């Protein structure tokens, strides 16, 4: 059985696929999909930046959606922000 | 809180379980980083745990400011890589046409 | 031009070498993508080229907007993946010390 | 023998290591190293954004350095910009 940390990493994969499997490409979170992702998965201090501001920054190749590679940019930034938040 | 927040908290909790032991309580030294990988990453890094020198070079690659300590900012890159490798394992040789996840990293 | 601009120009010229053949002269279809992978990526995707259905699913994953075409914005994610996978192949089982690069993909 | 496209991808790996092997971590490009990378490897319409602005955009985990995966963000954005600027 996987450890709690390893289960947490696979759970992050499940979180992304709850919004990338909605429509279109299986590994693409579109601008409307990211809005539903942010409003449901991210805290208020992350949502306050704006869904459109997040999408323009996450869409690295500017193809119209957020793949799993670009989604890990959000997980990294959310993890660093949540770590500093625990020491406040 | 959401599912993603609880997953991130598990990363922060697991990091703090060992960083507080020796030296600076908010960073991982070589001993603390080895214990985290040996126990909490015994499946995702099962082959790397068999060679201690490989574990040392992973921390050296993660230690970007070269202070022989792993801050949370440097440590979370390892979490993103293992999450990426686990998803790549699920689509190893995927032919479609739909979406399906095979057993991920560490046969889990 | 610099070395990085030289490599990006190679990526752009290789893309347009096949995208201008059929249909829209700025995107790749399944046939134009297969030919690019078959010969220009015969070493990086050697094992993948053995299965035709695998090459199709790669383009399916790359097709972000899901219009059965590959714009350069979508195709360049494959170049970043293979560049990443090649650098990872150079550090496979790296024990150190220092920095070294083993042979990469297709070697 | 690798093809010209595959040699172009391995050349991108070497371009990064011409600046990440200067000092410090072997896979980390610091702020001053990125300014040298941009002034040497990137065109004028990429340098006009600013080295400090590029560094803050590329440093995803904000650890004071740009690793290889963060450098690929610059390669992707330089490639799309070079394709959009061409023709
Ligand atoms: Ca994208
Ligand atoms: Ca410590
Ligand atoms: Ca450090
Ligand atoms: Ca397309
Ligand atoms: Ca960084
Ligand atoms: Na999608
Ligand atoms: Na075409
Ligand atoms: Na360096
Ligand atoms: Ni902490
Ligand atoms: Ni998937
Ligand atoms: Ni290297």
């Amino acid at each position: 059985m996987l450890t709690e940390l390893e289960k947490a990493l696979n759970s992050i994969i499940d979180v992304y696929h709850k919004y990338s499997l909605i429509k279109g490409n299986f590994h693409a979170v579109y601008r409307d999909d990211l809005k539903k992702l942010l409003e449901t998965e991210s805290p208020q201090y992350i949502r306050k930046k704006g869904a459109d501001v997040w999408f323009k920054e996450l869409d690295i190749n500017t193809d119209g959606a957020v793949n799993f590679q670009e989604f890990l940019i959000l997980v990294i930034k959310m993890g660093v922000a949540a770590h500093k938040k625990s020491h406040e | 809180m959401s599912q993603l927040e609880r997953n991130i908290e598990t990363i922060i909790n697991t990091f703090h379980q060992y960083s507080v032991k020796l030296g600076h309580p908010d960073t991982l030294n070589q001993g603390e980083f080895k214990e985290l990988v040996r126990k909490d990453l015994q499946n995702f890094l099962k082959k790397e745990n068999k060679n201690e020198k490989v574990i040392e070079h992973i921390m050296e690659d993660l230690d970007t400011n070269a202070d022989k300590q792993l801050s949370f900012e440097e440590f979370i890159m390892l979490m993103a890589r293992l999450t990426w490798a686990s998803h790549e394992k699920m689509h190893e040789g995927d032919e479609g046409p739909g979406h399906h996840h095979k057993p991920g990293l560490g046969e889990g």
